[PDB]
């Protein structure tokens, strides 16, 4: 396969320095670890953790101390990043109620104040679809006064009604595929079908960043787990060689399927995977592909079809076809797209379908309303506007962090922006600083990610301006500077 | 490299899907022409909700609706982020402190889904090595949480405290031959407070004797129990007395009886901690919608403004029960103070399908007849025990005495009629 | 932060090994070693060897053989409770450029202390001794068995 | 001005040594344990190695 445009990606490598000073920090960290848990184990300082109670002294104790081990010693001096309480709608702007701790993040409390106008980078409206007043609020009001709020039965049972229908034809209309089904839930969606389509004795293969609800979904089935390297085709076709060839370890038998699970954006990452290169190696070697779309539906394409209008593919293709309203479209839900026998297949043998209850009704208004404004049903000049604010902000935000000398990963078309910190103090130091001046970032450490590798990573929007993108970009530059967070080699 | 080339060429893989005969009554989706309840509208034909886990009546409640929309003028539809990443709001926050206040225990967690509640829950503390002893009929939500962990799984009979006790002294036995082993493993107890597929209670003071004799914890699904059993509607440890401190975790979900979507874990900050971490459906997912969470504590507020709401669905239960006994073909699973039960085939014929067939037949003679009636759906292969073939029998509060009166004897008329 | 967030791995444990630049902070933390043991003035320099061998020797059996699981909470649903950090190494592929760095190191260190304390007898029995201890446990027959029962559980 | 320089430099060697994070009396452990270290290894390297490093630098100095 080829590209029609050219596909621009750069990983830069971590300097040995910073490898050195980071591995330094952490070995602190343990050691300080280790005392701080035999004073505690002694008695000596007070532990402020919750016990059992005494009438189950004698049971087997229900946690594995060592297993805590970084949540205590590491993951609680930096808690106070994650989890920060918000009270308004997470537009450009977001309120965040205010908490301090006097026992070192072990216990917060809520002070009255509440900070306001903080600049949003960790919210993932890409559209820019989160507003409290709009059409589709209005459209959404309406409905939930008719329908109620929520459906008490299931979808086999007398819980399907005609919304769900109205949703699912225009679903597999805005895709091009010719059926599609909704889900009330994004990781229910993978984990709940996956097992449906693939079973005991057939193959299933993985990248290395796969989302936590594929993972899921691959092991409730049966089937075995080959991991193959992050966007890197000569691993996927040799193992789609070595597969087909070598047949089953216990005994050398056909596999009956191969699947191969991949994703559109990887979020923390930044990449797009190579979609071409893919069809083609499934069509060479006779292999399914299941296509998650997450994060690349709203974002990616002229027009917002995802990766297969971004590089202008063909959806009859992709044999599934997976992706969630929670991202672009502003509501919560998922679906998957595909063949008409796929689908029927799926209405009859889904976990979700027979069992878990169907998606509220106002949800399904708000994601129609969005989806008819994205596609321009409505005549609206808002479904161009947002795509071409989306990938100007994209192209700036990344061309002019680059220039100022920063390390970060992925293509330049991804909307999503992550920036490279590399020490264990540094992740919590940037949190609290860009806190500090009314931006809020996300940042994640070393269980979640390589050990030398830690980032924070931002998400554009279609909602940021120039100005804000500018005081956001002042702002990044002046923490950079103080925290010296400027590695590149290429560039200073 | 060429006998590997046709080694490739020659293999040929199975379809995705199998090919799907049209029989299959479950690809004919019932369509609701309306909101489910109470003088429904069902494939254009009017009826009467018989079908629906809406057992207080709250769908459709004007306050609900109120709170619903003000929640959702002031945040909107979507949380746009995991709760870890600027998803919470302060209504996750009150929604979990009023669950807390509500239920008379130190903590609780909100899950976004019904099914991943508890399909999160039993992974994140049994681990491999462990020994989880459940019940037969535990619904499929509990099944794929045991699937997930990767524990060893031991059943007992259904409501039988002889096989547990058994397969307690043989882990016992176990215990003994080994003292190493034995001070690693843990052991848990699952059981579920109103069982989904047979409509029957289970008996709590000799589970929890049990626990306090062979040192196993529990583990509690009130999924039909939390909002109809009880004097102030607490579940089945109201219905006992028990004491709720014994029972070291109770998931339910806010879907039947609150009526919207999502779920919850309640018990102590001992044990609850370990799910904001360790709960995959909760770290790796977007929280729950605020409307939803708002009317979710609408729904907390006029459940605990009036208590009288669970005497009215107990006696309408008592009631509907006592009628449809009987029947000449059909006989009731299930006990009265269930307010979803079973009717069943009394004489099995060898096939599955055709029963499946006969109720349909009951099912849609019923439907014409204004009367909303379903059919308890299961995964066939999937199921561990498979229960048998019923039609789903659901009582509301809404439902009044005569009406209740017509629906036993229209399904009376309906079953001897089709028997025959 | 959660294990799985940003990679597909069920025990990032294994690969902490084959990061990039572990080996240089190996190399240059036991240099570290040597020169504050060094920095006390009675100390001999032979007797400096032996000590330098010995802590590095202690600490690494520590570490590598003695604790064993994960720091983090791993959603393999505990693969490697019982397994030690040397047998968690590259999912238990027995030879590898890490394993076969750190087995070869010990024995330069070796090398090089037998060197400098003149060849003793009472020095190169500790050391030697210790040199057996580490070096016993990493062969490949020794995978997962616990003699007279220590450290199983 | 060489105060706030100062003050830079040494939060820097917070940030990398993990200093930041730990604290406030493991930081002093940490300090009094790096001090202990640099001045028994200054007067070790008085008692024993000729100065020639101590003439290199005030050669320098000059
Ligand atoms: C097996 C255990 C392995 C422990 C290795 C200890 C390494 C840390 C160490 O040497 O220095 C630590 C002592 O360390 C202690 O004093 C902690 C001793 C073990 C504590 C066990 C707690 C759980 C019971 C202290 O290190 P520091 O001087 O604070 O730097």
């Amino acid at each position: 396969g080829l590209y029609k445009r050219p596909f621009n990606e750069a990983f830069e490598e971590t300097p040995m320095l910073v490898a050195v000073l980071t591995y330094v920090g952490y070995g602190v960290l343990t050691l300080f670890g280790y005392l701080r848990d035999f004073l505690r184990y002694w008695r000596i300082e007070k532990c402020h953790h919750a016990t059992e109670r005494e009438e189950q002294k004698d049971f087997v104790s229900l946690y594995q101390d060592f297993e805590n081990f970084y949540t205590r010693n590491l993951y609680m001096r930096i808690r106070d990043n994650w989890n920060r309480p918000i009270c308004s709608v997470p537009g450009a702007r977001v309120d965040i109620m205010e908490r301090q701790s006097h026992d070192y993040n072990w216990s917060f409390k809520y002070t009255g104040n509440i900070i306001k106008g903080v600049i949003n980078m960790g919210s993932y409206n890409y559209l820019g679809f989160a507003r409290n007043t709009g059409s589709c609020q209005e459209a959404a009001a309406k409905v939930l006064e008719e329908y109620g709020a929520g459906v008490c039965s299931t979808r086999q049972e007398i819980g399907n009604l005609d919304k769900h229908e109205e949703l699912e034809e225009l679903v597999a209309r805005f895709l091009g595929v010719e059926a599609a089904m909704a889900y009330g839930m994004g990781f229910a969606t993978n984990s709940m079908n996956i097992p449906a389509l693939v079973g005991k004795g057939c193959l299933i293969l993985s990248d290395e960043l796969n989302h936590a609800s594929l993972v899921l979904g691959a092991r409730l089935s049966g089937a075995t787990i080959r991991i193959f390297k992050h966007n890197n085709m000569q691993s996927l076709e040799k193992l789609l060689k070595d597969a087909i060839v070598y047949g089953q370890p216990r005994t050398r038998r056909p596999w009956k399927k191969i699947l191969i699970l991949v994703e559109g954006i990887y979020s923390m990452e930044g990449s797009i995977v190579r979609l071409p290169e893919v069809i083609a190696l499934k069509k060479k070697y006779k292999a399914y592909l299941y296509l998650d779309e997450a994060h690349s539906i709203g974002a990616l394409g002229p027009t917002g079809r995802g990766v297969v209008e971004y590089f202008g593919l063909d959806p009859e293709d992709v044999d599934v076809m997976m992706g969630t309203f929670t991202k672009s479209f502003g509501a919560s839900g998922g679906y998957i797209g595909g063949k008409k026998e796929l689908i029927d297949y799926l209405r009859t043998h889904s976990h979700s379908a027979v069992y878990a209850t169907s998606l509220s009704p106002p949800v399904v208004e708000q994601i129609i309303t969005s989806m008819k404004c994205i596609m321009g049903q409505d005549g609206t000049s808002l479904g161009k506007e947002c795509v071409q604010q989306l990938a100007e902000n994209t192209r700036y935000f990344r061309r002019r962090l680059k220039e100022m000398g920063f390390i970060i990963y992925g293509n330049e078309d991804s909307p999503v922006v992550p920036l490279m910190l590399y020490m264990p103090a540094k992740i919590g130091a940037f949190g609290r600083e860009m806190l500090k001046r009314n931006i809020g970032v996300v940042v994640v450490g070393f269980p979640a990610t390589p050990i030398i590798e830690s980032r924070a990573r931002f998400c554009l929007s279609a909602a940021h301006t120039k100005e804000i993108l500018d005081t956001a970009l002042k702002e990044i530059d002046e923490v950079g500077d103080l925290l010296q967070l400027k590695y590149s080699r290429h560039r200073l | 490299v060429k006998e590997k080339e046709e080694l490739i060429e020659e293999w040929q893989p199975e379809p995705l899907v199998p090919p799907v005969p049209k029989d299959h009554p479950a690809l004919n989706y019932n369509i609701v022409s309306g909101p489910p309840s109470h003088k429904t509208v069902v494939n254009g034909k009017e009826c009467i909700n018989f079908a629906s886990f809406n057992f207080l009546g709250l769908l459709d409640n004007p306050r609900v609706k109120a709170a619903a929309l003000a929640s959702l003028k002031k945040y909107g539809v979507g949380t746009c982020g995991p709760r870890g990443f600027y998803g919470t709001f302060d209504v996750h926050l009150d929604l979990e402190d009023r669950l807390a206040k509500f239920m008379k225990t130190e903590e609780a967690i909100i899950y976004s889904y019904g099914f991943a509640t508890i399909a999160s829950a039993i992974p994140a503390y049994s681990k491999r090595g462990d020994i989880v002893f459940v019940d037969r009929a535990a619904c499929f939500a509990i099944q794929k949480g045991l699937q997930a962990s990767r524990s060893d799984i031991k059943l007992f009979k259904h409501n039988d405290m002889a096989d547990l006790e058994r397969l307690l002294k043989e882990q016992e036995i176990e215990d003994q031959k080994n003292p190493r082993k034995a001070r690693v493993t843990r052991r848990f107890i699952v059981v579920e407070g109103l069982y989904m597929n047979t409509g029957t209670i289970c008996p709590l003071p000799e589970l929890v004797k049990l626990k306090y004799k062979y040192k196993a914890r529990i583990f509690l699904e009130e999924s039909l129990s939390f909002g109809v059993l009880g004097e102030h509607g607490r579940g089945v440890t109201e219905h006992y007395g028990i004491n709720i401190d014994d029972i070291d975790l109770i998931s339910a979900n806010m879907e039947n009886a609150l009526a919207s979507i999502g779920g919850f874990c309640c018990g102590r900050s001992f044990v609850i901690d370990h799910q904001r971490l360790s709960g995959q459906g909760y770290c790796f997912s977007a929280s729950l919608p605020p409307l939803l969470a708002a009317a979710a504590i609408e729904a907390l507020n006029i459940m605990e403004e009036n208590p009288g709401i669970f005497a009215v669905l107990k006696e309408k239960c008592g009631q509907i029960h006592k009628a449809l006994q009987g029947i000449s073909g059909l006989k009731v699973v299930g006990e009265s103070l269930s307010p979803a039960f079973h009717l069943q085939l009394e004489e099995s014929t060898g096939s599955r399908e055709q029963d499946v067939r006969l109720l349909q037949e009951i099912v849609d003679q019923c439907m014409n007849r204004s009367i909303a009636l379903t059919q308890a759906r299961y995964l066939e292969k999937e199921e561990k025990c498979l229960p048998p073939p019923s039609i789903r029998v659901v009582v509301t509060v809404e439902q009044t005495e005569e009406e209740l009166e017509r629906a036993a004897s229209t399904i009376k008329e309906v079953a001897q009629a089709v028997l025959l | 932060m959660n294990v799985g967030t940003a990679h597909s791995e069920v025990n990032p444990n294994t690969r902490v090994m084959n990061s990039r630049g572990i080996w240089l902070s190996y190399v240059l933390a036991i240099g570290l070693l040597h020169i504050v043991l060094l920095s006390i003035p009675f100390v001999s320099v032979p007797v400096v060897w032996t000590l330098t061998n010995l802590i590095h020797n202690m600490g690494m059996y520590i570490f590598l053989h003695t604790v064993k699981g994960t720091p983090f909470e791993t959603p393999d649903q505990g693969k490697a409770r019982l397994l030690t950090h040397w047998e968690q190494m590259d999912y238990g592929v027995q030879f590898t450029a890490s394993r076969k760095f750190l087995t070869i190191t010990p024995i330069v260190l070796y090398f090089l202390t037998s060197f400098y304390t003149k060849y003793d007898q009472i020095h190169f029995v500790l050391n030697t001794v210790s040199l057996m201890s580490v070096l016993i446990p990493k062969l490949p027959q020794l995978h997962g068995v616990r003699i007279f029962g220590i450290n199983k559980y | 001005r060489a105060w706030k320089q100062m003050s830079w430099f040494y939060y820097q060697y917070l940030l990398v040594t993990a200093l930041y994070m730990l604290e406030p009396w493991e930081r002093t452990v940490f300090n009094s344990m790096l001090v202990s270290i640099v001045g028994m290894a200054l007067y070790t390297g008085y008692v024993f190695m000729p100065q020639h490093i101590m003439a290199i630098l005030h050669y320098f100095e000059i």
